[PDB]
This record gives structure tokens, C-alpha cells and sequence, in this order.
């Protein structure tokens, strides 16, 4: 299509990057001033309050005053935050900084969305959703890696890569964006139930082990962002290259259910071996293999949703980023208080969880056979 | 995705209650519009989704859904409703009319 | 207020050409969609072609799939329909509407606007 598509995706896949920017780079800002790991779970749980917070008041504001003004100003607040976080000094003036990024990308989505639906024809927007997941999916996986690429260089340096590309990204879309009783049954509540826990359960416990492998290697192996985020990042392109090119034979033989269901037995059963991990090469291969997992449930949660959907795409799309901004404010609050009580508390919380999303899968399927 | 709108005329006194049923195969959504169209005249919009009703139409217009079958209910009639009434579903890019029901008063 | 105006029609030779073009005023063009519908004489009537302003994407029945050719510039708000081939059965008088297509923002999700015919202009006629 036309570049102002792929400027509306750059704006949604720089804003997830953003999201996952901190995590490779937490260990140290909130090691040298040492800080608990309840903080170091707080920011990104505070970017993802602000982000859900701001999104129906985001998309408020794009529909009473105008697509291009909402998305411009929140490039231009991202790029504040972007360039705010990387000068600040103690704990109040990150979580500052992290709030008003949340709340620019939680009000920039919304403008976005919107615009590709008002832009896109009527046939085309099952797949933009798909290309929406997959570009959201891709930011998510992809921000570690351009935290800890400079990371290296300096510890402020990544945050003036996403304030330079916020900006860039903003004088784009100023010379490229231009404008043009029955509304809340249609939804039974019986049919949506189950790939929304799914969902929930699958971005909490992803939230979750990103949050906690950080603390984990710097507290046991004390060793710097660079492979840390190599390594989350080798998981995430290993699993999505894998599903993306393998699910040919993964629909062959198998279900939807029954693939998110023994992907959960996977993931549970490898870090129990994770538990019994302690080694420099073991916990990063253990790490590797079971990030596989973690992020191969998703393109499968995102089929099942559009499938369901069929007709409703949007509403598809906006439950699924819904629920993923809360998974991914449920998880690190939780995972830092873990690990504040316990280094292997959020690894035991991990399990349990994956064992309820088994079992809620498995009742699912029951209901399905009755 | 072909409807079928039963029946094709229906005379009536004034002052009764009129049914009028279109029923689409394919009735996964309620895409249903109702056109009121006078002898050498446009069409005017009566019912724009199941069971809704447009500003500037009177209110004893009705609509509802069951299933597949889409219904449009008259519960009062006057000399002014003496036209021809349509069904329309526009679930996709396509968009199919019904036949007509032309009332006789 | 907001009306719609088509020109054209008339006698035409069959096999021939005619440009059918319907002038909008009152309303936005490019948040709202112009369909052309067809009323045989003593018939039913039937949707013969849609072109969607704010997107650029055009419908055409199954019966008229590759035939007519739909088109609508937004400098002058104008319509146009294109007739290549006319035969018995394109003899009719064709009506010319509109249909609002614009999300409103429920919180969470974009929903599209319910699918209506709202502005209907006076037909034209079209014979032979």
C-alpha cells in the first residue's frame, strides 16, 4: 500500500519498542542506585497503568478532535519521555518518565487504529489486524534487542535512539498524515471467555519471565545487559521463524486448543528443568528454549481470536490489546514482589500459572465435547 | 447471497397490524435495511439495522430478527403508508434487495 | 441542507456509452460512500454498483461484474458511472445514494457506522 501505512505501523512497532526498551537495562539503573526489584517490576507495570488508562480517553480525543493532531502529539510526548528518561537521576523522575510514555502510546494506538480503518477498504481489515498483532508482537520481541545493542556504549544511549526515532517519526507523520439497543449484546460473553484468559494468562506469564530473567542473571550470574538481551531476543526470532514457518505442519496434525495446551505442558515441564538449572551455559540455553514457547502461543491465541471473531475484527483486535496491557501491568508488580520474597517465587508462580491455563484450556475442550 | 420476501402483495385496511418477512440463507449479521418507495418517487430510509429506526420516520415502524428470519412490523397503519416496502442486507460489499411487497390500501 | 443531483440518461443506442454522473452537496464527501441502485420499470429493485470515498474501494453486483465502471472525484464532489454495454435488461430509471461510512470510537474498539441508504436524489431514466 501507500507509505502512509507504513509510516501509521512505524508509529505502533516504535512505541512497542519503547515498551520493552527498559527491561535489558533495568539491572543496572536501578542496581546503582539500589532499588528493590518491586521497582524495577513498577516501571514497566506503571508504563502499562498508564497505557491502558489513557486508551479510551486516548481514543475519546482522536474521535471528538481529529486522527492527525491525537497521533502527532503523542509522538511528541513519547519523544519527551524518550528523551526524559535517559536524564534522570532517582527512582520518582523514571516512574514519571515511564507514565507519560504509557499514556502517549496508550493514546497515539487508539489514533492509529482508527486512521487504518477509516483508510483501509472493508475487505482488507481481518489481515490489517493480522498485520496489526504481528507488528505489535514483532515491537514486543524486538525492543530488548535495540536496548542492549548500545547498551553497551552507555547506559543513556538507547533512550536517545527512541527519542531520535520519535521524533523522526513525528516530522513523517506531519508531512504524510491527513484527514478524510442491540450496539453491546452482539457479544454472548460465552464465546470470547476463553481466548481472552488465554490471552491474559499467556502475556501475564511472558511479562512475567521478562521481567524476572534480568534479575535473575544479575543477581546469580552478574553479567551485563548485552546477552541478556541477545538472548531474549534469539528466543523470540527462533520461536516466531519457527511457528511462522513450521505451522503448515503444525495445522496438519494438530489442534488450536491442543497446540496452546501442550505449548503450556512444554513451557512448564523445561522450566522445571530451569529450576534444576544453575549452570552460566545451562540457565542461558534453559532461558532460550523456554522463551521458544512463550512466544509461539501468541500467533496461535491471535488465529483463534480472528477466527472467533470473523466479522469483528476491530473489536477482536481491541480485546486482544486490551488484555495484553493487562498482562503485561498484572505481571511485574507481582514478579518484583516475588522476588523480593523469594528468588524462586516467581519461577513457582510461572508454573502454577502455566498449569491453570492447562487445565482452563482442558475445560474448555470438555465443554467443546459436551 | 439471494433473499426471499414473503409474501409479494398484502392488501390491508387502515388502522391494522402489517408483518413483512425477508429471509436471508446466510443471517449471521444484522446488516437488515427497510425502504419505503412511493409510486414515481426515491426510496426513503425506514429501518437502518435489526430493530432500530431512523430520525424523521414515524414511530409504529418496527424491525426484529429471529434466527433468519428479518421482520418488519406496521402496528398502526394510515392512507400515507401506501407504498412498496423492501428488504436490504449489506452483511458485505455486495449488496442484494428483495422483491417488494407492495401494499394495496 | 444536503441533496444529490444526477444528470444524464436518456435514449441510448444499444451496445453503446453513457456517463452517468450524480453532483453531491450538503454533505462530506470523502466520509461517505455513493452506491447506484437500479428500479426496473413495474420491478423490484436491485444494487448495482458502490464506490467508497474515504478508501478508494468499488463493488459491483454479480450481474454487472465487468460492465459498468464506477468512479467519484472529490474536487467537484461528483459520481460517475461509466456504461459501456446497454441491452434490454439495462432499461430502468437508476437512483443514486449514499451510504455513511465513519468509525466512532467506543472505548477499546472502533465500530463502523450502521449500514443505511440515508439521501436518495430523483432518478434518472435510462432507455433502450
Amino acid at each position: 500500500m501507500n507509505k502512509q501505512i507504513f509510516v501509521l505501523y512505524f508509529n505502533i512497532f516504535l512505541i512497542f519498542l519503547g515498551i520493552g526498551l527498559v527491561i535489558p537495562v533495568l539491572p543496572v539503573y536501578l542496581k546503582d542506585l539500589g532499588l528493590t526489584g518491586s521497582d524495577l517490576g513498577l516501571l514497566v507495570a506503571a508504563f502499562a497503568l498508564s497505557q491502558m488508562i489513557i486508551s479510551p480517553f486516548g481514543g475519546t480525543l482522536a474521535d471528538k478532535l481529529g486522527k492527525k493532531l491525537i497521533i502527532c502529539i503523542g509522538l511528541i510526548l513519547f519523544s519527551v519521555s524518550e528523551f526524559m528518561f535517559a536524564v534522570g537521576h532517582n527512582f520518582s523522575v523514571l516512574m514519571l518518565s515511564r507514565v507519560i510514555g504509557g499514556m502517549s502510546a496508550g493514546m497515539v494506538m487508539p489514533g492509529v487504529t482508527g486512521l487504518i480503518a477509516d483508510i483501509s477498504p472493508s475487505h482488507q481489515k481481518a489481515k490489517n489486524f493480522g498485520y496489526m498483532s504481528a507488528i505489535i508482537n514483532s515491537g514486543f520481541i524486538l525492543g530488548p534487542g535495540i536496548g542492549g545493542f548500545m547498551a553497551e556504549v552507555s547506559h543513556r544511549m538507547p533512550f536517545y535512539f527512541a527519542g531520535a526515532l520519535g521524533i523522526l517519526a513525528f516530522i513523517m507523520s506531519i508531512v504524510l498524515i491527513h484527514d478524510p439497543p442491540q450496539l453491546l449484546t452482539k457479544i454472548n460473553w460465552k464465546v470470547f471467555i476463553t481466548p481472552v484468559i488465554l490471552t491474559l494468562v499467556l502475556s501475564f506469564g511472558l511479562s512475567a519471565f521478562e521481567t524476572l530473567y534480568s534479575l535473575y542473571t544479575a543477581d546469580k550470574v552478574n553479567y551485563s545487559p548485552k546477552d541478556i538481551s541477545i538472548a531474549i531476543t534469539g528466543g523470540g526470532i527462533f520461536g516466531a521463524l519457527f511457528q511462522i514457518y513450521f505451522f503448515d505442519k503444525f495445522m496438519k496434525y494438530f489442534s488450536e486448543l491442543t497446540f496452546i495446551a501442550w505449548s503450556l505442558l512444554y513451557s512448564v515441564v523445561v522450566l522445571i528443568l530451569l529450576v534444576f538449572a544453575n549452570d552460566y551455559w545451562s540457565i542461558m540455553l534453559i532461558s532460550f528454549v523456554v522463551f521458544i514457547g512463550f512466544n509461539m502461543i501468541r500467533p496461535a491465541i491471535t488465529n483463534y481470536f480472528s477466527n472467533i471473531a470473523g466479522e469483528r475484527q476491530g473489536f477482536a483486535g481491541g480485546l486482544n490489546s486490551t488484555f495484553t496491557s493487562m498482562g503485561n501491568f498484572i505481571g511485574p508488580l507481582i514478579a518484583g514482589a516475588l522476588f523480593d520474597v523469594h528468588i524462586e517465587a516467581p519461577i513457582y508462580m510461572a508454573i502454577g500459572v502455566s498449569l491453570a491455563g492447562v487445565v482452563i484450556v482442558l475445560i474448555e475442550k470438555q465443554h467443546r465435547a459436551k | 447471497i439471494q433473499m426471499t420476501q414473503s409474501p409479494s402483495s398484502l392488501s390491508a385496511s387502515v388502522g391494522d397490524r402489517v408483518t413483512i418477512t425477508c429471509r436471508a440463507s446466510q443471517s449471521v449479521s444484522s446488516a437488515v435495511a427497510w425502504y419505503q418507495q412511493k409510486p414515481g418517487k426515491a426510496p426513503k430510509l425506514l429501518i437502518y439495522s435489526a430493530s432500530s429506526l431512523y430520525s424523521g420516520v414515524p414511530s409504529r415502524f418496527s424491525g426484529s430478527r429471529s434466527g433468519t428470519d428479518f421482520t418488519l412490523t406496521i402496528s398502526s397503519l394510515q392512507p400515507e403508508d401506501f407504498a412498496t416496502y423492501y428488504c436490504q442486507q449489506s452483511s458485505s460489499s455486495l449488496i442484494t434487495f428483495g422483491q417488494g411487497t407492495k401494499v394495496e390500501i | 441542507e444536503v441533496q444529490l443531483v444526477e444528470s444524464g440518461g436518456g435514449l441510448v443506442q444499444p451496445g453503446g456509452s453513457l456517463r452517468l454522473s450524480c453532483a453531491a452537496s450538503g454533505f462530506t464527501f470523502s466520509s461517505s460512500s455513493i452506491h447506484w441502485v437500479r428500479q426496473a420499470p413495474g420491478k423490484g429493485l436491485e444494487w448495482v454498483a458502490s464506490i467508497s470515498s474515504s478508501s478508494g474501494s468499488t463493488s459491483y453486483a454479480d450481474s454487472v461484474k465487468g460492465r459498468f465502471t464506477i468512479s467519484a472525484d472529490t474536487s467537484k464532489n461528483t459520481a460517475y458511472l461509466q456504461m459501456n454495454s446497454l441491452r434490454a435488461e439495462d432499461t430502468a430509471v437508476y437512483y443514486c445514494a449514499r451510504m455513511s461510512v465513519e468509525n466512532h470510537w467506543y472505548y477499546f474498539y472502533w465500530y463502523m457506522s450502521p449500514y443505511a441508504m440515508d439521501y436518495w436524489g430523483q432518478g434518472t431514466l435510462v432507455t433502450v
